[PDB]
């Protein structure tokens, strides 16, 4: 009916994909996992004439746009790697040849570069910037009434902890995408059965949240659960079990939050009362005779 | 004052009048307050925005205005008065509520009183209209006329005051008290009859002045200077606003309920890479149609799982009947206003009201009975 | 007519008394009027105790209705006499004089409604013969009045008076006016570095 | 603020001041150093008054004459506003100077 | 019917008006 | 002595007379952009109760307008509540009407949008008629914040469309008395500056005069809407630092319908209350059993972004050395940007951030300006 666009957000990562290959009996999951993604890509592209494809990938240093290529890169150039078979469909050819070449820059830059260990994720920049991308397939217009999916897969690998550092810009890809109504998908490779953000995005942006233990058979789980397109989207129902509390963690403990006290300047989550009376984020000085009253004992008589 | 939250418990007269004009209120009042025994001050402590909204939607009043300048007629002619002209028309004039007192109660009744005033000269000289000989009046309504023009001298004995010497333009023609001056011409000075009389058309202009000054007077009621007015405020410097700034530290905690090394990473990335040298077969993708049937089997009861939660989500149909659904609706309405009246008296944290807190606990009690 | 009743339906009606006890009761009811919002007309003469002194700054001006020019009574022997005497010794025509005394008390009321830069208020001038006084205006009053509103109707004077409030009810730039309309003491220091 | 004209130091009370009038306290000076009749048309809106008041009590404390100042306008009401103009700038003549100094200032009416 | 309702309310008054007196 | 038909033809044929193009829109383009430079991250209070006072009144009855005043303004009332609920979830509101000299409370101070929706559209119907009384509005605005705790801000809008106003006492004593509450109010006026409301505002805002605001066409009306959603920054001067007490519930599954706590109706779905474990429809309200605000982790994260803000990105040096032909966040290429001949790559499109540098243009950059709220360069950066 309605041609759709799917960005696809991957998150490679050396460290995190050798996690993977330790934990599990096979090795070399990042092949698995491109081919499946590969094979999607071409289901996606098969399934209408007009619809189009973004890759962008987060790696440690930072991000970079898989597919389609940098316009200075596509002036630059064209080495026709042998990758991928030439007797297949000329418009999955191009694709699947751009995203492998693409693949073969980025791991040759991460070899490079592998000197530097860094600390910081980059999903949701990546995240931010498929939403751009969406944003300006949108704005474009070239072709009428496109739409828009995002799919992110990610590997926890049971190594990389949940990150405080990114509960506000996936927030904030939440507001984006549901402003633009854009739903995100999330396919997880990884022990870590929970993860909440990511949960969260499925849950509030109409997503499909997915967790996976095997990158064997991924094809299987993106065709069948991962394929459902934007236009087809009301009519049916997502198989995104394990629904997500919509809480969060404490600021000072850490801890998920029960009945608790907010600051009302900078919106902080405080399991207790802090101490010495103030904010621990926005050093707002607190009241004493208001925090007696939250201090004070439920009365019952004797 | 009568908004403030002691008045408005203790106002057992809007208290009925809320009852009497609310419908799903009163389902919550008499079912809970007589019936299960609640206190009424219990009740309305929760309601207080309700209470201070419905007495706020007729304490107000409209504004004063120049009522009699609205009337206008439309052989027949015919003029509406609203109940509110009328008082408006009392509150206006003070002289025509005076002939209201002592007439309509004792010969006439009130449209013949009313009658009488609009073709009175009464009418006409508070409408400013001009006062001619020809016209009849009213012989009724015209015994008040020197009594309205003494009421209008009394309105002076209020209106009449001292003012700040920027605008005190008695001062101005009196700061040359002994100025002889060439007389001003006619066109300077109110106009005169034939024998040199006033015609009376300044008299309506003092009359609109007196409207003005007492509509305005009416404003003021319970309901150095000069520097300031002088003071060029485009001279002086612009306002810098004080509004405060905020900023956030980012060390939050981390959440609370096998480090690779980079020698195997880059074997690992190196095996990628020959791996992507030689054959990227895609064929390879296909499972085995093992794996497949356990994919499948998770998807499905996964599908199953939300299709069940998700099949069903103005309220929905229920199968009980009208009867017992209705007093089910009543009994849950009644329980909630309990709890709510039980947790405020609770976490309100006040040991003096601990005996409320007591008999709203056995009244929870009394509803889990009841349940 | 009723022209009055549907004045009395925006504004307050306060005219000039011939008295100046009640003429300041009614100009500080007409100052109370303008600063609560319920708005008030003041009918006064152009030649009288009001029209001298007295000031309409910000709400209490925003319009200055000129009932035609305040031309003083000609049949008057006092005012031919005068007009004789300075026709005869100091060469003044008399409709030259006349003129020039009318326009100076228009100039005068439409004078009395500024203080200030940032204050504004309407000058309106409704009668025939205004058009060929425009030289007989005060410099800096004539520099605002453009030469299409040399002789406007009533209807097109409303609607520029519309654009006009519009336009000003806008908050206008500082930095179009921070050193052309009014200075600090640097642009002070400045102009005066310029003109040595 | 506090500048200078020619050699005249001129206090004016606010923190801003219209090129109109600075332009019309240059004109004033000049008359008063020339000493003859002049007609100044300043502008209505603009500070007449304030600017008036402020260069010639400048004029009579700098200089060594000491001239006396008459201001005559046509209404009380107005004598008043010059008065209260008068007294907002010997304020701030006052505050700056960090003294009050050696000053006479006085309205003239009726007894009325 | 809503004509009985409101009778009953009106008893309901003039109940609640007895007993609070 | 002659006549209008006798002069010359007025030839305005005659009278028409017949590249740095793309220069004179962008230098009211960076004027635009130099308007936007004043980025700070000024405290503005979150938990808002906002009272939309909108006029009714015979005045509204001016075309002006499309199609008339009184629609318009209720139809974008319509889409303010939509956008403040859409931006400000935890905050509540009310609708005030003022309509024949009264003030008529249309929808109580609620969280739910949906009955201020339905109420707005139930007044769309009637007919405003009347003289407006700022007073009343003023006085039942001020008897509606006082229940509204020292934590929660009391903001009142007043959409006033007349130019003059009919009190039944004081105002002046009414705006003393808002300024001794802290209520602050602003005023979109419809046809001049009134002096009232510009005292009101300054009085109620301390001293500052820009919460007064006038339109200019269509637009503008949308534009001044638009700017109200964002939460007011508060004074230094105000100590009212007091932490809010707050659970988040968990949404319950259930193929049962239950009574709901809140309208006692069969709902299949709810929220159960983390402190008393009683039901709710629907999300921020408070908890109707034992009066606790009950929000979820989205509702604090949809105000967050006013908290840090950021800052705009900076036009790049046309003779400065680009980093990337392309854009950065969604790689498109920027033109040749030749506005005339030898323009070359003048006013070059690429907006460079503050922190990451990176290139973006300028659809990204508003995009950035108006969905998104963080910089994807400041986040791929590996700090
Ligand atoms: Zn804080
Ligand atoms: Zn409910
Ligand atoms: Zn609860
Ligand atoms: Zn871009
Ligand atoms: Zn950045």
């Amino acid at each position: 009916e309605s041609p759709s666009l799917l960005t696809v957000i991957i998150e490679i990562a050396p460290k995190l994909w050798t996690t993977f290959d330790e934990e599990g009996n096979e090795k070399g999951s990042i092949i698995k996992v491109l081919e499946a993604l590969i094979v999607f890509l071409n289901a996606h592209l098969a399934f209408n004439s007009a619809n189009k494809v973004a890759v962008i990938a987060a790696y440690s240093q930072g991000i970079k746009y898989l597919y389609p290529e940098s316009t200075s890169a596509l002036k630059a150039s064209r080495s026709d790697l042998k990758i991928i078979n030439s007797d297949m469909y000329r418009r999955f050819r191009n694709v699947d040849e751009t995203l492998v070449e693409e693949i073969y820059k980025l791991f040759e830059l991460e070899k490079k570069q592998i000197e530097q260990n860094s600390q910081r994720s980059t999903l949701a920049g990546a995240m931010s910037a498929g939403l751009t991308y969406v944003n300006r397939i949108s704005k474009e217009s070239v072709t009428t009434s496109l739409k828009s999916r995002l799919l992110v897969l990610t590997c926890g690998s049971g190594s990389s902890k949940d990150e405080i550092f990114q509960y506000i810009p996936i927030m904030n890809c939440i507001f984006s995408a549901t402003k633009m109504k854009c739903p995100i998908d999330v396919v997880k490779i990884g022990g870590s059965k929970e993860s909440t953000f990511l949960q969260q995005t499925t849950d509030a942006t109409n997503g499909v949240y997915l967790h996976v233990e095997s990158t064997e058979g991924l094809i299987q789980y993106l065709a069948t659960a991962m394929f459902i397109d934007p236009s087809l989207r009301p009519i049916i129902v997502k198989p995104n079990h394990g629904s997500v509390d919509f809480r969060t963690s404490c600021y000072l403990t850490g801890r998920v939050v029960a009945v608790g006290f907010i600051c009302s300047v900078c919106l902080c989550v405080l399991s207790i009362i802090p101490p010495g009376n103030k904010c621990p984020a926005c050093d707002s000085q607190f009241d004493e005779h208001v925090i007696a009253k939250l201090k004070r004992k439920p009365v019952v008589p004797r | 004052d009568s908004l403030s939250k002691e008045k408005l418990l203790t106002n057992l007269k809007l208290q009925q009048s809320l009852l009497k004009g609310n419908k799903v209120l009163m389902k919550v009042f008499q079912e809970t307050v007589i019936n299960a025994g609640l206190p009424p001050s219990e009740f309305w402590s929760t309601r207080i925005p309700l209470l201070r909204a419905f007495a706020l939607s007729t304490s107000q009043k409209v504004g004063p205005y120049n009522v009699l300048s609205t009337i206008k007629p439309v052989n027949k002619v015919n003029v509406n008065l609203s109940r509110e002209k009328i008082l408006n028309i009392f509150e206006n004039y003070p002289i025509v509520k005076k002939a209201y007192t002592d007439n309509v109660p004792k010969n006439f009744k009130e449209p013949e009183f009313w009658a009488r005033f609009f073709s009175s000269k009464l009418f006409r000289k508070l409408r400013g209209e001009k006062i001619m000989q020809n016209d009849r009046g009213d012989v009724i309504i015209d015994r008040y006329l020197t009594l309205d023009q003494e009421f209008d001298r009394k309105d002076d004995d209020m209106l009449l005051h001292p003012v700040k010497k920027i605008i005190d333009l008695d001062g101005n023609i009196q700061d040359d008290p002994v100025v002889r001056g060439n007389r001003p011409d006619f066109t300077m000075q109110p106009g005169v009859d034939i024998n040199g009389n006033s015609d009376g058309t300044v008299d309506i202009l003092k009359g609109m002045n007196r409207l003005s000054e007492k509509m305005i007077m009416a404003l003021k009621n319970e309901y150095n200077d000069e520097r300031n007015e002088l003071k060029i405020d485009d001279l002086n410097e612009s306002y810098k606003t004080n509004y405060a700034i905020i900023h956030l530290k980012r060390n939050a905690h981390e959440k609370t309920t096998l480090k690779v090394s980079n020698q195997q990473m880059l074997q690992q990335l190196s095996l990628v890479m020959d791996n992507l040298i030689n054959k990227l077969d895609l064929n390879q993708v296909v499972p085995n149609n093992e794996v497949s049937n356990k994919i499948n089997k998770r998807v499905i009861t996964a599908i199953k799982i939300n299709a069940k939660q998700a099949k069903h989500n103005l309220e929905v149909k229920s199968t009980l009947p009208i009867d017992l659904l209705e007093s089910c609706r009543m009994l849950h309405t009644t329980c909630c206003e309990f709890l709510k009246h039980f947790y405020i008296h609770f976490q309100s944290g006040e040991q003096k009201q601990a005996s409320t807190v007591k008999k709203l606990y056995n009244h929870l009690k009394d509803c889990i009975e009841k349940l | 007519m009723g022209i009055l009743d549907e004045v009395w339906k925006h504004k307050l009606i306060l005219v000039e008394t011939p008295d100046a006890q009640e003429t300041s009761l009614a100009l500080e009811t007409y100052r109370k009027a303008c600063s609560n919002g319920r708005g008030a007309i003041l009918l006064s003469v152009a030649r009288g105790k009001v029209s001298e002194g007295i000031d309409f700054d910000h709400q209490y001006g925003r319009t200055v209705l000129m009932i035609g020019i305040p031309f003083q009574y000609t049949e008057s022997r006092i005012l031919k006499a005068r007009l004789e005497f300075m026709r005869e010794n100091y060469r003044i025509r008399e409709n030259d004089f006349l003129s020039f005394d009318a326009m100076r008390h228009a100039a005068q009321c439409l004078g009395r409604v500024l203080r200030g830069k940032d204050d504004y208020g309407v000058m309106v001038l409704a009668d025939r013969r205004f058009s060929r006084k425009r030289s007989q205006l005060p410099k800096w009053i004539a520099q605002g009045l453009s030469d299409a509103d040399l002789n406007l109707s009533t209807d097109m004077a409303i609607s520029n008076t519309k654009q006009f409030l519009r336009t000003m009810a806008q908050p206008t730039d500082p930095k179009d006016q921070e050193g052309v309309s009014v200075w600090s003491y640097e642009d002070l220091i400045k102009h005066q570095n310029s003109r040595k | 603020m506090k500048f200078y004209i020619d050699d005249l130091p001129v206090l004016f009370p606010y923190p801003k001041i219209y090129p109109e009038q600075y332009n019309y306290m240059c004109d004033i000076k000049k008359t008063l150093d020339v000493g003859g009749n002049s007609i100044l048309e300043m502008p209505s809106g603009t500070g007449k008054t304030v600017s008036l008041l402020s260069l010639t009590i400048a004029y009579q404390m700098h200089y060594p004459e000491h001239r006396k100042i008459i201001y005559c306008s046509r209404t009380m009401s107005e004598i008043e506003k010059a008065l209260v103009e008068l007294e907002n700038l010997m304020d701030y003549r006052t505050k700056e100077l960090g003294y009050q100094e050696d000053f006479r200032g006085l309205g003239l009416t009726s007894r009325k | 019917e809503e004509r009985e309702n409101e009778k009953t309310l009106n008893d309901y008054y003039a109940a609640l008006a007895k007993k609070q007196a | 002595g002659g006549y209008a038909w006798e002069d010359e033809i007025k030839r305005s044929w005659d009278l028409v007379k017949v590249m740095a193009s793309l220069v004179a829109s962008i230098v009211e383009a960076r004027k635009k952009r130099t308007a936007k430079k004043n980025i700070t991250p000024y405290q503005r209070g979150i938990i808002r109760s906002l009272i939309l006072t909108l006029d009714c009144s015979e005045a509204m009855l001016e075309k002006d307008l499309r199609p008339n005043r009184h629609a318009m303004i209720i139809q974008y009332a319509i889409d303010f509540v939509h956008e403040f609920f859409d931006q400000n979830p935890i905050s509540q509101m009310g609708i005030i009407i003022m309509r024949n000299g009264l003030a008529q409370l249309v929808s109580q101070v609620s969280g739910n949008p949906q009955d201020h929706i339905d109420a707005l559209k139930s007044i769309r119907k009637q007919e405003p008629k009347g003289n407006p009384s700022l007073q009343n509005a003023l006085e039942m605005a001020r008897g509606l914040l006082l229940p509204v705790p020292a934590h929660c801000t009391r903001e009142v809008l007043i959409v006033f469309g007349s130019l003059s106003t009919t009190d039944p006492g004081d105002i002046h004593q009414t705006i003393d008395s808002l300024v001794s509450e802290k209520i602050r109010v602003k005023v979109l006026g419809l046809s001049a500056q009134v002096a009232i409301c510009k005292e009101l505002c300054k009085a109620t805002n301390y001293g500052d005069e820009s919460f007064y605001k006038i339109l200019l066409d269509e637009t503008h009306l949308k534009e001044l809407f638009n700017e109200a959603v964002t939460p007011l920054p508060v004074n230094k001067i105000n100590k009212g630092f007091t932490l809010v007490k707050m659970g988040f519930p968990t949404r319950i599954f259930e193929d049962t319908p239950t009574f709901c706590s809140c309208h006692s109706k069969l709902v299949y779905g709810g929220y159960f209350c983390p402190n008393c474990h009683s039901k709710v429809c629907s999300l921020p309200t408070v908890c109707p059993c034992c009066d606790l605000m009950l929000i979820l982790s989205t509702h604090l994260a949809r105000s967050y972004h006013h908290l840090m803000p950021l800052k705009t990105f900076a036009e790049v040096p046309t003779t400065e050395k680009f980093r990337s032909e392309d854009c950065f966040s969604c790689q498109s290429r920027f033109p040749i940007l030749k506005n005339h001949k030898n323009g070359k790559l003048l006013t070059s499109s690429r907006y460079r951030c503050e922190d990451c540098k990176q290139e973006f243009c300028v659809d990204c950059d508003v995009f950035i300006h108006e969905i998104l709220h963080n910089c994807p360069g400041c986040e791929s950066k590996p700090v």
